[PDB]
């Protein structure tokens, strides 16, 4: 992992989010890379999302 | 040089399994294993603690291959709990040794051939699937092992990829006084035309009354049954429905002297492989009375060896539960006049039928189509 | 006629008080007493049961715990030996939640409760604290199973689910990496159930993570409470202890006296056939063993010397009651007692741990959000 | 009669007959048990009387 520089609309609302309730937030990316999906192959016999 | 021992109960060709036991050749594991067969009754699980006293005491006995002509799983709960307490590895060839007890304890060393809870209902489905059945129910008593099963068949359904369609699942209990009135109003709600049912055959033969009395077994009701449903294909209680469907182990082509000599051979070659490999081979005081503090001696090598043996290209590879890894069923229906006839044959998550289209029982048209 | 009983149990000053009793008991079809010692072993155990079988010829057989501390490896051998002839027997003190399901033992009867209405017992005890975000701490074993199962029952009657359940290996030398991993959470009520080692060795941990001072309470069992762990116990942990778990003579007349109740229900009974003597000479079912068993678990004890007896559905004595222990200043202490229905406590003051007289929230507000 | 009142499937049902034979057509069709929630009959003037 690396550290980098994140901004934008999603960015500009979870501030506007933040301070009219008043928390603090660490933001980090996903490793996966992928929206998310119900892998529920039999193969390993257990279904999860990714 | 490690002694192992066959005891038979009841009529038996003994003379037919010396040829095959004395044909084993296992010139290669070099464990020279000597055999020992005895014959005995059926007088009481005492009896049989005492005989497997004094042949464990006689000469070095490492080893014990139990048949049973009878039909009690007491016997083979008997011979678990010895094999745990005495430490000594134990087999269950057929018969009544070969009945699946639920739950094994855990500092025990048994092994046994058969298909698991799992594996039945896996070869169920895959005979619905065969079918083209794509929608059934789920009636169970109060029996755990009912639950269990039903609860691995919901998992096991549940991930999948294809569709499925499960209107409900009833859990009545028959033990109740004045309750069948009750039963009978909740079997009224089924509706599907494929049901499974999971109980005894004293209540799989009241439950079929009850629904006799209901009225939806004739025409378009399918059941399916487990293989404890049966249990004996030669008496029917004439109380079930005709063409019922149920799984059972082979025991039609499966030979008993082969199969016999075929274990002792896999038991001594693993042996011999353990103690070549290890190193250490146990041979304690076997004696039946002040067995506290022969546990000195660990034999869970030879358990965790067990598991893994193959001769004469066949598997016969263990699970942690105590189940064969690969058993062989077969499928069986009713006909007209009340008998079991063998209809299909399932191994290796493989199954044949013996016919490609299934006996109905002028609607059922056929149509020539290029 | 006259029909005898047996039993098994050790301190022969038992021995004689049972002969009192059954003495005491014929003033109440003549009844006659016949018991023995407990050897060392199990098959030897099992030789004098079938023998004790065969001299008497008992229909009913009651087994209690001998002075070994596990007390588990007793109840084995009798009901094996007894389960071939599908004879009932009747348990005493027996405890352990590996008994639970009939597959395993078919006949059981019980007098004290298992480890599973522990479950309901602090179910009932967080609804009258008013919680409801609870951590499960439960070492992976059979009772650490049942014990998890029947709370995620409970719960899930209410649709709350868990917040976190932590589950650790037998006899781990660490477990530090399952606290570091429970104290990352936002809730505070801890329970724990494992064995009195083990106990101790989480004490400890616990302790050293700073993890028992002021905002958290202790949700422990009877074994956790006894043993070493006193030694290692923190202040303010509320326990749980029997009413009359360590007596073993009141028990005694309370199951007497079912069972006489059961014996004179039963001789009124047709197609009866009493127990054979025969136990090397006969291996079959006696067929007054179930229904025997289903008449004997509906046998409501109208009033008796330990409160109410009834049955539940998996042979289990239920209607007991507890007394809740609170550890101060190196001291136990009664706090209250739960008669089923509710707790009701005493005059006496609860110390919380910490110190606090307050009664802890047991719950935290997460500001740090990822 | 009780196996070929099991056929019926509909919610509403006309009843044309006299009043122990309405009786006893009710007791058939409470021992079948499609008489309790989803099923409405109607009878003429002189099922009554």
């Amino acid at each position: 992992t690396v550290p980098q520089c994140c901004y934008g609309f999603c960015i500009d609302l979870l501030i506007k989010l933040a301070r009219t309730m008043q928390f603090t937030y660490e933001v980090h990316l996903v490793a996966d890379g992928k929206f998310g999906t119900q892998e529920r192959v039999q193969n390993s016999n257990k279904k999860e999302w990714n | 040089s490690i002694g192992i021992a066959v005891i038979l109960v009841g009529t038996s060709d003994e003379v037919a399994i010396k040829d095959a036991h004395e044909k084993d050749d296992f010139h290669h594991l070099s464990v020279v294993p000597r055999v020992e067969l005895v014959a005995m009754n059926e007088t009481d699980p005492k009896s049989i603690i005492t005989r497997i006293c004094d042949l464990m005491s006689d000469r070095k006995i490492q080893g014990v291959v139990f048949a049973d002509d009878t039909d009690q799983e007491a016997i083979a709960q008997i011979l678990d709990f010895i094999s745990a307490q005495t430490l000594t590895p134990i087999l269950g060839i057929h018969g009544g040794s070969s009945m699946i007890m639920a739950d094994k304890d855990e500092s025990s060393m048994f092994f046994q051939f058969g298909p698991s809870i799992e594996q039945q209902a896996s070869v169920m489905l895959n005979i619905m699937e065969e079918y083209d059945w794509y929608i059934f129910s789920i009636v169970t008593t109060y029996f755990p092992g009912y639950q269990d099963f039903v609860n691995k068949i919901r998992s096991t359904i549940e991930n999948s990829f294809v569709g499925w369609e499960l209107e409900e699942v009833l859990l009545l209990d028959m033990s109740l006084d004045d309750g069948d009135s009750k039963i009978q109003n909740q079997l009224k709600k089924l509706q599907s035309p494929i049901i499974l049912l999971y109980c005894t055959k004293e209540e799989a033969t009241y439950i079929f009354e009850v629904a006799n009395s209901v009225g939806l077994t004739g025409y378009g009701y399918t059941w399916i049954v487990p293989s404890l449903v049966a249990g004996d294909t030669d008496t029917v209680p004439s109380e079930f429905p005709t063409g019922l469907i149920s799984v059972s182990y082979d025991e039609w082509d499966y030979g008993l002297p082969a199969r016999v000599r075929d274990g002792i051979a896999i038991i001594t070659t693993a042996a011999s492989d353990m103690l070549s490999e290890h190193s250490f081979i146990p041979e304690p005081k076997s004696s039946c009375y002040n067995t506290h503090e022969k546990r000195i001696y660990q034999s869970n090598m030879l358990n965790r060896y067990l598991i893994n043996v193959t001769f004469e290209g066949r598997n016969l590879s263990f699970s942690e539960d105590g189940y064969q890894m690969h058993p062989k069923l077969v499928i069986i229906l009713l006909n007209k006049e009340r008998k079991w006839e063998r209809v299909g044959k399932w191994k290796d998550k493989s199954l044949q039928m013996k016919y490609y289209v299934w006996p109905r029982m002028d609607d059922h048209l056929s149509i020539v189509t290029l | 006629k006259i029909v005898n009983i047996g039993a098994v149990l050790s301190t022969r000053k038992h021995e004689q008080m049972f002969r009192e009793a059954v003495n005491q008991a014929n003033k109440r079809i003549q009844l006659q007493a016949t018991s023995v010692t407990h050897k060392p072993n199990a098959i030897q155990m099992a030789l004098s049961v079938c023998e004790d079988l065969i001299s008497s010829q008992v229909y009913a057989i009651l087994v209690s715990h001998p002075p070994t501390p596990n007390d588990h490896f007793t109840p084995t051998p009798v009901s094996y030996t007894a389960g071939f002839y599908r004879i009932p027997v009747l348990g005493l003190t027996t405890r352990m939640s590996i008994y639970s399901d009939k597959s395993i033992h078919l006949s059981f009867l019980r007098t004290v409760p298992p480890y599973s209405h522990q479950s309901s017992v602090w179910f009932e005890m967080m609804r009258v604290y008013n919680w409801n975000h609870i951590i499960l701490l439960v070492s992976d074993d059979h009772e650490g199973r049942a014990a998890q199962k029947r709370l995620e029952t409970l719960l899930e009657e209410r649709e709350s689910k868990a917040e976190k359940v932590l589950q650790f290996d037998p006899g781990t030398k660490n477990v530090t990496a399952l606290l570091m991993e429970a104290r990352e959470l936002e809730a505070r009520v801890i329970i724990l159930s494992a064995s009195e080692d083990d106990a101790a060795t989480v004490y400890r941990a616990a302790a050293m993570l700073d993890m028992t001072g002021s905002g958290y309470v202790w949700l422990v069992g009877e074994r956790e409470i006894s043993g070493n762990a006193l030694r290692y116990a923190p202040d303010g942990i509320i326990g749980l202890q029997l009413i009359n778990g360590k007596n073993e003579s009141a028990h005694i007349s309370d199951a007497v006296g079912v069972v006489a109740q059961a014996v004179h229900e039963l001789l009124e009974k047709e197609n009866i056939t009493d127990p054979p003597r025969g136990c090397v000479g006969n291996t079959n079912i006696w067929k007054t063993g179930p229904l025997f068993k289903r008449v004997l678990m509906s046998s409501k004890y109208a009033d008796g010397v330990t409160g109410r007896v009834e049955f539940n559905e998996d042979g289990d004595r239920k209607f007991a009651q507890y007394s809740i222990m609170n550890l101060q200043n190196r001291k136990l202490v009664q706090v209250g007692i739960y008669n089923g229905t509710h707790v009701i406590p005493n005059d006496r003051k609860i110390i919380w741990p910490g110190g606090e007289t307050e009664k802890p929230r047991g719950y935290q507000m997460s500001t740090r959000l990822k």
